[PDB]
């Protein structure tokens, strides 16, 4: 329904006023919303927008990989007691059954930190200096941010049209994903449990329970 | 009717002790989990559905 | 015994899905009339 | 006269010692000391959207500064018009109270007990109001981003604009004294414990010892 | 090298191409990483620029100051009150004050406030001096982010091949210097322990003195 | 008890789901059916 | 704008189209006022200058029972939830201070301030006040002031203004310089009026029934509706069941 051009729908409703000047709807998840003036000038708003839809892209990961080991803990994959809440699962490679992967003795089994993070460093390192320059060996000239090609396998961004609605829902699902990646963080040091657990403890007194009862243990006291 | 069975009379609960009696209802259960586990339960012998 | 109420269930839960998804596979364009 | 503020030979970020004031920064605007060390303002647009940024900053924070100030002034002797939320920061416990909060010591005015429904209500008076004003609504249509002065100046007051310029600084800079007081305000808090009022009356009680260097080794590391 | 279109770049071969405009290799330190554009404006490149210089110097004062005393804890055996850097600032609050080496003639300061308001008064002098640049006739140019003039007594400000070869050595030596000094500032966080006294801890066991061994220090309950 | 059952008379179990693999196989059916009515649109 | 439903020869009327045609609608009601609904099942209106003379008394009754039903519903409620007021119900406000003992105003939110005046005073001052308003009401001469809207108006401005609507030092607030928002607003103001004087109606015989204040009886009615009513009070008290 229009999400692109002048007449896309915006960031605040019937009441956003006129967009500014620079956000011409040229690009996906265009809603008008840039209140401070960061994109003055289109090459930090390229700049930007990359970041962005990195930023998407591992929140998707990141969320994803937040919700998932906790409900197949709940749901009878042993996890024992930090591998479900995700920020201890890195104090379960300290243990002397080390990471396990599904809970399993056989799988990964893993108990040197220092290798696992050499070996995440240097693959990491080809990755994103790949992602960086643009040129890998095996691929030669692609957009930047939307490559495709080898990243493309099932291809299903052929046409203009669906490959411009694909990208409205990529970027609007990575937002969600950021907003809820934050709520991990900001959830588990306010609250200290999992977001699991959080949402099942809202769900057995949403009136009582809720955010509002962890308001008053950040007082200062004198 | 939740207004008349909370404020204005109660209603009458045939579970009171002696045999019934018009009470009052205080702390209506709005779990979501038992109210709509009435829902999804079977239309059997011992469930019954709602 | 629990995998037999398992596969029934996946059996019963695939044929629901073809019968609900199948009307919503747009139902009144499969006439043969006019309109 | 208005020259002091508005023009080459204004007044300054250093006084006599800056001559280095940014070109794009001529002063035709309240405020305008020549800070821009750092140039986050070079892009006219985003110096604009920084602008107005900062005056609404600015008018929160009187609002801000004057509600934390005046109910600690208001406190009595026994302290049972107000209990704990006389201080500012744990004003907000006022709602869980027994009767929830009273305006004042007598339970007729406010007498709010549901937080849930005052935020909710909040949240939405706010954004229609906040929609009006990047918009345009009941109280105007396409007036100033920041100086609409039409259903915002009944007293008239705007006058022979000469002196409204000197009555736009005088607003600038106060709300700067405002957030320069809201961000004292919640250092304070964060390190001492008490509000703001009883920190004045400590430090009058003894300045040689009760101040900022009695709090430095809080968060030392152990 | 560190100068022109072929200079050395912040992912070497892996930056050789998407590199941004406005980074011509002009300036020194200039590895080509603004990839999130915060300097695409050539004027906010300045105030940027002046920035991380100011910054450099600094952390390089800085980087110098919070560990020649605690080798000098270390070492030849000099005594301090206490010679930790983060925990050095109440040592005017002790009932013997600040001293420089211990010896009660040397500093023997009490007056936190006295040392406050003169610090404050002749920085901000020094300060204003040097965003001014000179004030009428004394000192009444150069460009206040290489001054030489009254600033370098020694006369290397010559042979600009060498001056520039030099200023890249600066920007080097500030950039390891700032971020040696965000480490400090970072393990004195995690562990409430000096930085020397963390290396000691590290050398006699690697494998179990390591960032990974506090890293549960900071989980919530 | 001389012999194993599931014991899953009565106490209102949802959809009658006992084991949580019940309800994850009822979720996995209906969503691969949803997956492929929605990939095979824009039809007729 | 919306004009085409309280003004012109179609509008709301007090009947709708079934009950009453546009024919014996009177001649007089054109839709030319505000709030016209046709509404005249006695002869009073007889003509233009007949309806307009009476709107004049209108206006006013709306305008003054518009206060009296916030004036009576405020202070009552404000006593029961617990201000300090000594006489927050409106029949029984004036036997308070009858020999002495003053009220105490309550002006939110920082009231409770008593009044050093005695009743001679106040109505002295009332009648000297208001008398000299309603003298300049009727005459349209007002000697100088000064007002949010208009600054430092003189005495030539009260002369050519509209009578039952003098703009400017009565509005500072404006929004009325549009004549389509002004005859909008004119007949929520004659409607929220005629609201008024029915409240203030219902308030005195409501009072006369049950002795109690207004707010007293929407609160008690709310408590218990079937058990506390109209019905009920006049019952006396309680009622012989038929068991
Ligand atoms: C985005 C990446 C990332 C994040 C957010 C975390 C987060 C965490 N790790 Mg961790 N790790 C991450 C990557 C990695 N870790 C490890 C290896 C380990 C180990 C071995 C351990 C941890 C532990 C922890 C937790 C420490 C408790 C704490 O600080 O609580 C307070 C903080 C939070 C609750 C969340 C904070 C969220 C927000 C403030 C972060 C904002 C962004 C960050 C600045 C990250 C920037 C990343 C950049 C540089 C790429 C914590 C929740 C420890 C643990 O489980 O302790 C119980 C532990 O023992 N990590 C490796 C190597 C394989 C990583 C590689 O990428
Ligand atoms: C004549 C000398 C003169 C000097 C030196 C200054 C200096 C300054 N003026 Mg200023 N002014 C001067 C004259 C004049 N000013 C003004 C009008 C203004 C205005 C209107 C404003 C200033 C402001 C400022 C400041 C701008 C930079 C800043 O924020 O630095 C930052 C300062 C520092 C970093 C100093 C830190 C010192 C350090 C010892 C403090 C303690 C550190 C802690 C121990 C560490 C705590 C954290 C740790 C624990 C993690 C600055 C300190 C601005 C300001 O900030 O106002 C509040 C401002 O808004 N001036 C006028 C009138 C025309 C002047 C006339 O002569
Ligand atoms: C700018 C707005 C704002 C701020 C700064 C606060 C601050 C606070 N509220 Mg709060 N509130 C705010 C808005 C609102 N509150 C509530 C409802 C409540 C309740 C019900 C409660 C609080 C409580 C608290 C305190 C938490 C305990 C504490 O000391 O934490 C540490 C914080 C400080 C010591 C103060 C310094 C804060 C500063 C560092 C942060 C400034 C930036 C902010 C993150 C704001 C960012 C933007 C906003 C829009 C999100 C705290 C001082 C609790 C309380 O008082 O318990 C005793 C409590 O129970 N608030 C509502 C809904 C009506 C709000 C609506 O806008
Ligand atoms: C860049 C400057 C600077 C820094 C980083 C510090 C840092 C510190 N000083 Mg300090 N000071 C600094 C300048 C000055 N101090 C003092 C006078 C004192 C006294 C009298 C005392 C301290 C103490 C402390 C420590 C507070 C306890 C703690 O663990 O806090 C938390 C520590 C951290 C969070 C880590 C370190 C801070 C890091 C995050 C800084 C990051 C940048 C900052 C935001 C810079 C802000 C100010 C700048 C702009 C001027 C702390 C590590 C106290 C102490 O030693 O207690 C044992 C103490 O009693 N300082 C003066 C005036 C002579 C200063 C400058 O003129
Ligand atoms: C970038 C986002 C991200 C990040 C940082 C993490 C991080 C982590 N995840 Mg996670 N995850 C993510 C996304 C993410 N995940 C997503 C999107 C999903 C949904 C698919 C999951 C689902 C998931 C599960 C189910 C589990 C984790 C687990 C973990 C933790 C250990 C991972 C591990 O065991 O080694 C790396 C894992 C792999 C490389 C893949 C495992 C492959 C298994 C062993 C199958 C073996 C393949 C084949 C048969 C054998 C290979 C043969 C070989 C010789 C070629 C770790 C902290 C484990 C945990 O302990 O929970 C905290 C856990 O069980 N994740
Ligand atoms: C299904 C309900 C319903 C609906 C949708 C309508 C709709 C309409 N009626 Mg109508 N009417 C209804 C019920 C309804 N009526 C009932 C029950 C009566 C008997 C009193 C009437 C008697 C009636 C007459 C005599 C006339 C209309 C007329 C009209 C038409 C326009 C004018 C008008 O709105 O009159 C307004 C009606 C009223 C002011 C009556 C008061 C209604 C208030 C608002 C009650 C508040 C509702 C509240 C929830 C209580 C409901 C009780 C509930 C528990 C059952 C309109 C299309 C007119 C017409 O036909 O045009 C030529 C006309 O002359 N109606
Ligand atoms: C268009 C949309 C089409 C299809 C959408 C279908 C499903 C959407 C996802 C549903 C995911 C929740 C159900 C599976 C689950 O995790 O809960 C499964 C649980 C099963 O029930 C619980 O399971 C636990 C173990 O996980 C315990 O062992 C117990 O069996 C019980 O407490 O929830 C249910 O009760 C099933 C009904 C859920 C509704
Ligand atoms: C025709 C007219 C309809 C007239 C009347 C309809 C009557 C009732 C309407 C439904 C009420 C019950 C709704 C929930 C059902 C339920 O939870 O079942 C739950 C039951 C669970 O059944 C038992 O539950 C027990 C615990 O309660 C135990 O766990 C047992 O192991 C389990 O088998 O499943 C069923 O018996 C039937 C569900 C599947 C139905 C398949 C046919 C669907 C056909 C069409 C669907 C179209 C869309
Ligand atoms: C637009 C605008 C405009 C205006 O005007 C201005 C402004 C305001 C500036 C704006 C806004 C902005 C914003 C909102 C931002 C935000 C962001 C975010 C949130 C991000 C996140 C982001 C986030 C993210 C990435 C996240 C991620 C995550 C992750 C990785 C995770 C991981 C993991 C997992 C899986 C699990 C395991 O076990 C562990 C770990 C390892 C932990
Ligand atoms: C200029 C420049 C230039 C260069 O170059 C660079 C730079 C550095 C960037 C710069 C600077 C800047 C600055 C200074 C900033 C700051 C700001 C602030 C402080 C704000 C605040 C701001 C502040 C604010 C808003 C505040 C607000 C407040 C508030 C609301 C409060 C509220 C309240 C009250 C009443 C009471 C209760 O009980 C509580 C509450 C409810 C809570
Ligand atoms: C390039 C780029 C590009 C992309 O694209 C974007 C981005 C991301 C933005 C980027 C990056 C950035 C960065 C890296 C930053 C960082 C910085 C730093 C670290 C600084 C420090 C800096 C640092 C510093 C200054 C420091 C300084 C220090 C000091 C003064 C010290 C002092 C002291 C002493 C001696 C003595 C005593 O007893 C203690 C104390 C008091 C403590």
């Amino acid at each position: 329904s229009a999400w692109y051009g002048p007449d896309r729908p915006l960031f605040l409703g019937s009441l956003s006023g006129e967009p500014p000047s620079y956000l011409t709807g040229e690009f996906p998840g265009d809603y008008g919303w840039d209140t401070a003036g960061f994109s003055a000038d289109p090459t930090t708003f390229a700049r930007y927008r990359t970041i962005e839809l990195i930023h998407a892209r591992w929140a998707l990961l990141g969320a994803l990989g937040i919700i998932t080991p906790e409900l197949l803990a709940k749901n009878g994959v042993p996890f024992s007691e930090d591998g479900a809440i995700w920020f201890k699962a890195g104090a379960e490679i300290f243990k002397e059954g080390g990471l396990n992967y599904l809970g399993n003795e056989n799988l990964i089994h893993a108990q040197s930190i220092l290798a696992t993070l050499a070996v995440q460093v240097i693959v990491m390192g080809a990755a994103e200096g790949f992602r960086a320059n643009g040129e890998a060996p095996g691929v030669e000239g692609l957009d930047p941010l939307y490559p495709g090609g080898p990243f493309d396998p099932l291809g299903l961004a052929d046409d203009p049209e669906a490959f411009a609605e694909l990208k409205v829902k990529e970027i609007k699902n990575g937002r969600l994903a950021m907003f809820s990646c934050l709520g991990f963080f900001v959830q588990a040091i306010v609250t200290g449990k999992g977001p699991i657990q959080n949402l099942q403890d809202h769900l057995a007194d949403p009136g009582v329970n809720n955010a509002f009862a962890s308001a008053t243990k950040f007082v200062p006291t004198p | 009717l939740v207004l008349k069975a909370l404020y204005f009379g109660g209603v009458y609960d045939t579970w009171a002790p002696g045999g019934g009696d018009v009470r009052i209802i205080s702390n209506p259960t709005t779990n979501a989990a038992i109210i709509f586990g009435y829902i999804v339960k079977s239309p059997f012998g011992g469930d019954g559905w709602i | 015994m629990l995998t037999l109420k398992i596969f029934v269930y996946t059996v019963v839960t695939f044929f629901v899905g073809l019968f609900i998804f199948g009307f919503l596979s747009n139902d009144p364009s499969r006439n043969p009339g006019k309109g | 006269t208005i020259n002091q503020f508005y023009g080459p030979d204004r007044n300054k970020w250093l006084g006599p010692y800056s001559t280095n004031t940014p070109p794009y920064l001529t002063g035709e605007f309240p405020g305008d000391y020549g800070w821009d060390t750092a140039g986050l303002s070079a892009d006219p647009e985003t110096f604009k959207r920084y602008r107005e940024l900062e005056l609404i900053h600015a008018r929160w924070a009187l609002l801000g500064a004057l509600g934390m100030v005046t109910p600690e002034l208001l406190q009595d002797d026994d302290g049972i018009m107000f209990g704990e939320s006389a201080i500012w920061f744990k004003a907000g416990a006022a709602i869980f109270q027994e009767g929830g909060l009273n305006y004042l010591g007598n339970p007729s005015l406010i007498h709010a007990q549901n937080i849930v429904a005052t935020l909710a209500v909040q949240v939405v008076l706010m954004g229609l109001v906040e929609g009006y004003r990047v918009n345009g609504g009941p109280a105007g249509e396409g007036l100033d981003p920041l100086y609409p002065g039409e259903a915002f100046d009944p007293l008239g007051l705007a006058d022979d604009p000469e002196a409204f310029a000197e009555l736009k600084v005088k607003e600038i800079k106060n709300g700067r004294l405002a957030m320069f007081a809201c961000l004292g305000f919640f250092v304070q808090a964060i390190v001492t414990g008490k509000g703001p009022i009883e920190n004045l009356t400590d430090h009058l009680a003894n300045p040689a010892e009760n101040n900022a260097f009695a709090y430095a080794t809080k968060f030392t590391p152990q | 090298e560190f100068y022109g279109p072929d200079r050395a770049k912040f992912l070497g071969p892996f930056s050789e191409n998407d590199t941004p405009e406005y980074l011509t290799g002009e300036f020194p330190g200039d590895y080509g990483w603004d990839t999130a554009g915060l300097s695409a404006d050539p004027q906010t490149f300045a105030r940027y620029r002046e920035i991380e210089l100011i910054h450099a110097r600094w952390a390089l004062l800085g980087a110098l100051g919070i560990l020649t005393p605690e080798l000098l804890s270390q070492y030849a055996g000099v005594q301090f009150g206490e010679p930790v850097w983060f925990k050095a600032g109440a040592q005017i609050f002790a009932a013997g004050g600040l001293n420089y080496l211990g010896n009660e003639s040397l500093i023997h300061a009490q007056s936190i406030i006295a040392t406050l308001a003169v610090q404050v008064v002749l920085m901000g002098l020094a300060e204003a001096y040097r965003a001014n640049g000179g004030s009428e006739g004394f000192l009444d140019d150069l460009d206040t982010l290489y001054p030489g003039g009254a600033f370098d007594p020694l006369g290397l400000a010559d042979d600009p091949d060498t001056f520039a070869e030099l200023k890249v050595k600066e920007i080097k030596n500030g950039r390891l210097a700032m971020f040696s000094c965000l480490g400090f500032f970072v393990q004195a966080i995690v562990t409430g322990k000096g930085p020397v006294q963390n290396l000691t801890d590290h050398l006699a066991d690697p494998t179990v003195n390591n960032a990974f061994a506090s890293a549960t220090k900071f989980t919530p309950g | 008890l001389v012999d194993d059952r599931m014991n899953g008379d009565g106490t209102g179990l949802p959809f009658g789901v006992n084991d949580g693999i019940l309800g994850w196989v009822i979720a996995g059916t209906l969503g691969t059916i949803w997956a492929i009515y929605f990939v095979s649109q824009k039809d007729l | 704008p919306d004009l085409e439903k309280w003004y012109g020869p179609d509008r709301k009327l007090f009947l709708p189209g079934g009950l009453l045609d546009r024919d014996d609608v009177p001649e007089y009601l054109n839709g030319e006022l505000a709030g016209d609904y046709g509404y005249d099942p006695l002869g009073l209106g007889k003509d233009e200058e007949q309806v307009e003379k009476y709107r004049a008394n209108e206006l006013l009754h709306a305008r003054w029972a518009m206060l009296a039903a916030a004036g009576i519903i405020i202070p009552e409620g404000l006593q029961a939830n617990g201000a300090d007021i000594k006489g927050g119900t409106w029949f029984e406000t004036g036997a308070e201070m009858l020999n002495g003992g003053t009220l105490n105003y309550f002006a939110v939110p920082f009231g409770v301030v008593q009044n050093p005046l005695p009743l001679a005073a106040v109505t002295l001052i009332e009648i000297v006040l208001l008398g000299a308003v309603e003298k300049f009401r009727v005459d349209g001469t007002g000697p100088a002031g000064f007002s949010p809207g208009v600054g430092k108006f003189d005495s030539d401005i009260f002369d050519g203004l509209d009578k039952l609507y003098p703009g400017g030092p009565f509005d500072p607030l404006n929004l009325a310089d549009d004549p389509e928002v002004f005859a909008e607003l004119q007949v929520k103001e004659i409607k929220n009026g005629r609201l008024a004087m029915i409240a203030v109606l219902a308030f005195a015989i409501q009072s006369y029934v049950t002795g109690e204040g207004p707010y007293a009886n929407i609160t008690k009615h709310l408590s218990d509706p079937f058990g506390y009513n109209l019905l009920t009070v006049l019952q006396g008290d309680d009622r012989v069941p038929t068991l």
